[PDB]
RNA sequence: UGCCUGGCGGCCGUAGCGCGGUGGUCCCACCUGACCCCAUGCCGAACUCAGAAGUGAAACGCCGUAGCGCCGAUGGUAGUGUGGGGUCUCCCCAUGCGAGAGUAGGGAACUGCCAGGCA
RNA sequence: GCUCAACGGAUAAAAGGUACUCCGGGGAUAACAGGCUGAUACCGCCCAAGAGUUCAUAUCGACGGCGGUGUUUGGCACCUC
RNA sequence: CCUCCUAAAGAGUAACGGAGGAGCACGAAGGUUGGCUAAUCCUGGUCGGACAUCAGGAGGUUAGUGCAAUGGCAUAAGCCA
RNA sequence: GGUUCUCCCCGAAAGCUAUUUAGGUAGCGCCUCGUGAAUUCAUCUCCGGGGGUAGAGCACUGUUUCGGCAAGGGGGUCACUUACCAACCCGAUGCAAACUGCGAAUACCGGAGAAUGUUAUCACGGGAGACACACGGCGGGUGCUAACGUCCGUCGUGAAGAGGGAAACAACCCAGACCGCCAGCUAAGGUCCCAAAGUCAUGGUUAAGUGGGAAACGAUGUGGGAAGGCCCAGAC
C-alpha cells in the first residue's frame, strides 16, 4: 500500500482540490492514462488499480506511478459526539486535478493498453482517458 | 473638465460597503438619480468600480 | 587565506565608523612601505594622504618602513591634516594590531596635535 | 497526544510603513531577529526592535552584499 | 513544405485569449532574430492534425501572413491540461 | 591626458566560480633574519619587529574562453478584486491587474576620490 | 513570607449522600418520537481475475467504483419539560 | 506562561484543532578589549581501531548558539584569552 | 410571568477582555443626546510602502518513482573478481497548514489631488441596551469536501422591512412602505388559460412529456465539426 514512511506532523487539514494539474505530459514511457474528472484517490485505489492492470500486462514492460498521497484523513468512529481533538489517521488520499497523468506504461501494444486501461478506469472514482506521449 | 451625466442603475441594499461609500462619492441616492459630473480618472474610477450598476451618458 | 581574514577582521571596525559618521584614518602596512588616508565621511573620497613610497619621505629615511619611518609618516599626515583642518579625525586600525608601525604611526600624529 | 495549548499572539510586524514622518524614538518594525537591519539615525534594541533616533520620513532599503534589507530614515 | 495560414492579433492578454479558444481559434507568437516579436492567431483544427506527424516538430515551417512567408521552427507548445487540444505554440524565425 | 598598481568607497552575482594566457622598473605578494618591541590557548604559519639576497610561483591584478552560477523578456498558462452565471466538492463569462517555471537572449561588470610608476 | 497551579488570586481554615426529597426554571440541555443527515446498515448497478470438468456473466464473484431507500447502529439538539 | 501552524501575502482572529516546552540557569555562560572559523568528506599514517590527536585538499555555515520552537547571527550574537 | 394613552426624529447588539463566570455582571466597541475640535473621516486617481497567501517550484526543511555511476559489505579467490546487496553523488519526475532559491489579485498603511456626502470622524459628558445570534455567498478548521452540524474570517439579509418574483416558504433575487388618487414608466420575474400581458418574428434542437429530480456506466437515437480507407481497370 502507498504511504509515507515517515512524517514530520501525523495529522494534516482538510484543504481544497482547487486548481489545474502539472502532470501534464508522459516523460517516462510512451503510454498514459490521464484524469478527466476532479476528486481524491485513497489508498487502496491506487493499489486495487495497479493489481488491475498488471494481470492483464504480464511480466514485461514497465508501468509507472506518476502520483503519491502525501495526505492523510482522518475519522471519527461511531457514538462518538463531537469534539475530544481530532481523530486518528485512517487512510491517505491524493489531490487530484483535472488533466493529471496518472498510470503510465510502456514496452507494450497499442491495443493492450486501451484494454489495461479501460481495466484500471472502473476502479478509479473519476472520469479518466488514453493519451500517448508528444515529443517536445 | 467637461460635463458627463451619471445616472444609477440598481439598487444600494445587496451592495458591499465599499460600493456603498462609492454612490455616496458619486452623489447618487436612488435609482433614476440623474445628476452631473466632471471626466477626470478619478471620478471614471468610481465609474468603474460600480458600472454594473450606473449609466453614463458621454 | 592571508588578505581576506584582515579585511574581515577590520570589517566590524570599518561599518562602526560608517554608523557614527566620523571622519577615519586607515593604515596599510607592507614590508616595503606603509599607507596612511584621512577619509570623508562618506568613504568614496580621501583629504589628506601622503604615504612612504613618495620621494619627499623616503629621502630622510634609513629604511622605507620601519618604526622610525611610520613616526616620520605619522607626522606627514599630520602636518598636512593641521594645514588642512580636519581636527578631530577617527582612527582606523584595518586589521592590524596596535603594537608596531601602527601604533608608531598613532602616536606620532598623536604627538602633532590631532585629537584621537 | 494531549494537545491544545497555544500563547498570547505578540503584536508583531510593521508599525510604521515607508513615507510616514516619525518623531525621534518611535519604534517602526518590532521583530524577533534581524529580518530587518538597522541603517541611518535607526537604531536597534534589545530585543532587536528598531527604533527612530532622528525625525524624519521611514525609507526602506536593500544593501549590502549579502542581499540584506536596512532602515533608513531621511531628513524631512 | 508545411504551409500554415495566420493572422495578426488585434488585441493581448487572456482576456482575448479566451474569446479565440470559444471561437475555434489558439494565439501564438514569432520571435527569434533582430525582429520583433508578432502576435499571431491560428486555426486550432488545421494545426491539430498537422501537429500529429513528427515533420511538424523536426522541419521549417512556413507560415503565410498578410502576404509574407516567414520561415520559423516549432520551439515549444503548450497544450490543454485533459482535453486533446493546444494552447500557445513558440515560433523561432530559422 | 593614456597605460599600470595600491588604498577607501558607491554598487551587491550582467560584479561569482572553473579553464587558458600574462605582469615584476615601481607597486603588492611570498621571501631573509629574529637575542629583542611583542606574539602562540603548541608553533616567527598567523601576529610583529629588523632587513632586500631572491622571485612572479602560491595568492593577487588584468586579458581571453559561455562548463556552471546568475540576469531575463515577448506571448501564453495558473491565480484573483468587482459583477454575473452554471452540471455549484467546482468552473465559466464581462472587465481590471498580471505570475511562477521554461524559451529566445543578455552576460567574463560598472563607477568616484587620491597616491605611486611608466610614456 | 502564598503550587492564592481553579494561576485578574470569593475564607487564616472545608469531603459526601439524597430513589424521603423539595422549590425556581429550561426544549437555551438529556431519555420516548418527529425532522435534518446517510458514516454504518439494507438494496441495486458498473469493471471481471477466480469458482462453475472445459467455459467470466446458468448460478456466483475478489480487489475497487457509482447510486437508491431512510430500514439498523448512530450523528445533530431543530419541534415539545 | 512561551513557540509554530490553523490565520485567508498588515495587525487582530475561535474550537475538547494540530506539534512541543517553561516554574530556570549564570558572578561569567555578564561588560569590554584583542584574537579565532566550523559541519561533512577524500588522502596520508609507531601504538590507533568506528572516533581519540594532526597535515594539506575539497567544502563555505547544512556547524554552533546553557533548553522548547520560530525568526536571527560572518562585522559573527559562535569561540578563546 | 406581567407592565396600561398618542405623535415625531434618530437608532443597536448577540463582539472583544475578564469572571467558583458560562442564561449573570463589569470595562471597551456599537446606540442616543449635549458641548467642543482640526477641512477630521469615507469613496476614487497617482505616488511612497510592507508582503509570502492563491498559484508555482523542489535550492532548502521532509517525502517519492526510475535510470546511470558507485565507495563499502557478502561470496569466489593460492593481488583480483562474481548471475550479490547497497549509502552518497548525477539526470529525469511528483507531492506538503507547520517546505520557499520565487510570486500576485485585491485588502491594508501613509502622502497629495478633484468631486460628493445634513460631521458621516475624533475628544469629552448624561442615560442605555446588548454579550443565546441565524441562514446565504465566499475563504477555512472540524465532521463523511454528511447535516437546516459545529467553530472562525469576510459580506449580505433577517433579527429590527413590508411590497413583487421563486406555487406556498424570516435568512435567496428584485426593491428599503410620509399619506392620499380607479395615472404613467419600469426592476427582478413573465406574456395559451387559472391569472395582467406575443397562441410574436427569425434560425435550430428535442419526439422523450425530456423539459417537469437523481450518478458511475451502457447503446447503429439524432443534430453539428475536422481528419482517412475503397471506387466507373465497376467499389460497399
Ligand atoms: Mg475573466
Ligand atoms: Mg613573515
Ligand atoms: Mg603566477
Ligand atoms: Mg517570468
Ligand atoms: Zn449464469
Amino acid at each position: 500500500m502507498l504511504q509515507p514512511k515517515r512524517t514530520k506532523f501525523r495529522k494534516m487539514h482538510k484543504g481544497r482540490n482547487r486548481g489545474l494539474a502539472q502532470g501534464t505530459d508522459v516523460s517516462f514511457g510512451s503510454f498514459g492514462l490521464k484524469a478527466v474528472g476532479r476528486g481524491r484517490l485513497t489508498a487502496r485505489q491506487i493499489e486495487a488499480a495497479r493489481r488491475a492492470m498488471t494481470r492483464a500486462v504480464k511480466r514485461q514492460g514497465k508501468i509507472w506511478i506518476r502520483v503519491f498521497p502525501d495526505k492523510p484523513i482522518t475519522e471519527k468512529p461511531l457514538a462518538v459526539r463531537m469534539g475530544k481533538g481530532k481523530g486518528n489517521v485512517e487512510y491517505w488520499v491524493a489531490l487530484i486535478q483535472p488533466g493529471k497523468v496518472l498510470y503510465e506504461m510502456d514496452g507494450v501494444p497499442e491495443e493492450l493498453a486501451r484494454e489495461a486501461f479501460k481495466l484500471a478506469a472502473a476502479k478509479l472514482p473519476i472520469k479518466t482517458t488514453f493519451v500517448t506521449k508528444t515529443v517536445m | 473638465a467637461k460635463t458627463i451625466k451619471i445616472t444609477q442603475t440598481r439598487s444600494a441594499i445587496g451592495r458591499l460597503p465599499k460600493h456603498k461609500a462609492t454612490l455616496l462619492g458619486l452623489g447618487l441616492r436612488r435609482i433614476g438619480h440623474t445628476v452631473e459630473r466632471e471626466d477626470t480618472p478619478a471620478i471614471r474610477g468610481m465609474i468603474n468600480a460600480v458600472s454594473f450598476m450606473v449609466k453614463v451618458e458621454e | 587565506d592571508k588578505k581576506s581574514a584582515r579585511i574581515r577582521r577590520a570589517t566590524r571596525a570599518r561599518r562602526k565608523l560608517q554608523e557614527l559618521g566620523a571622519t577615519r584614518l586607515v593604515v596599510h602596512r607592507t614590508p616595503r612601505h606603509i599607507y596612511a588616508q584621512v577619509i570623508a565621511p562618506n568613504g568614496s573620497e580621501v583629504l589628506v594622504a601622503a604615504s612612504t613610497v613618495e620621494k619627499a619621505i623616503a629621502e630622510q629615511l634609513k629604511y622605507t618602513g620601519n618604526k622610525d619611518a611610520a613616526a616620520a609618516v605619522g607626522k606627514a599626515v599630520a602636518e598636512r591634516a593641521l594645514e588642512k583642518g580636519i581636527k578631530d579625525v577617527s582612527f582606523d586600525r584595518s586589521g592590524f594590531q596596535y603594537h608596531g608601525r601602527v601604533q608608531a604611526l598613532a602616536d606620532a600624529a598623536r604627538e602633532a596635535g590631532l585629537q584621537f | 497526544t494531549r494537545n491544545g495549548r497555544d500563547s498570547e499572539a505578540k503584536r508583531l510586524g510593521v508599525k510604521r510603513f515607508g513615507g510616514e514622518s516619525v518623531l525621534a524614538g518611535s519604534i517602526i518594525v518590532r521583530q524577533r531577529g534581524t529580518k530587518f537591519h538597522a541603517g541611518a539615525n535607526v537604531g536597534c534594541g534589545r530585543d532587536h526592535t528598531l527604533f527612530a533616533k532622528a525625525d524624519g520620513k521611514v525609507k526602506f532599503e536593500v544593501k549590502g552584499p549579502k542581499n540584506r534589507k536596512f532602515i533608513s530614515i531621511e531628513a524631512e | 513544405m508545411f504551409t500554415i495560414n495566420a493572422e495578426v492579433r488585434k488585441e493581448q492578454g487572456k482576456g482575448a485569449s479566451r474569446r479565440l479558444r470559444a471561437a475555434n481559434k489558439f494565439p501564438a507568437i514569432i520571435y527569434g532574430g533582430k525582429e520583433a516579436p508578432l502576435a499571431i492567431e491560428l486555426d486550432h483544427d488545421k494545426v491539430m492534425n498537422m501537429q500529429a506527424k513528427a515533420e511538424f516538430y523536426s522541419e521549417v515551417l512556413t507560415i503565410v501572413v498578410d502576404g509574407k512567408e516567414i520561415k520559423v521552427k516549432a520551439q515549444d507548445v503548450q497544450r490543454h491540461p485533459y482535453k486533446p487540444k493546444l494552447q500557445h505554440i513558440d515560433f523561432v524565425r530559422a
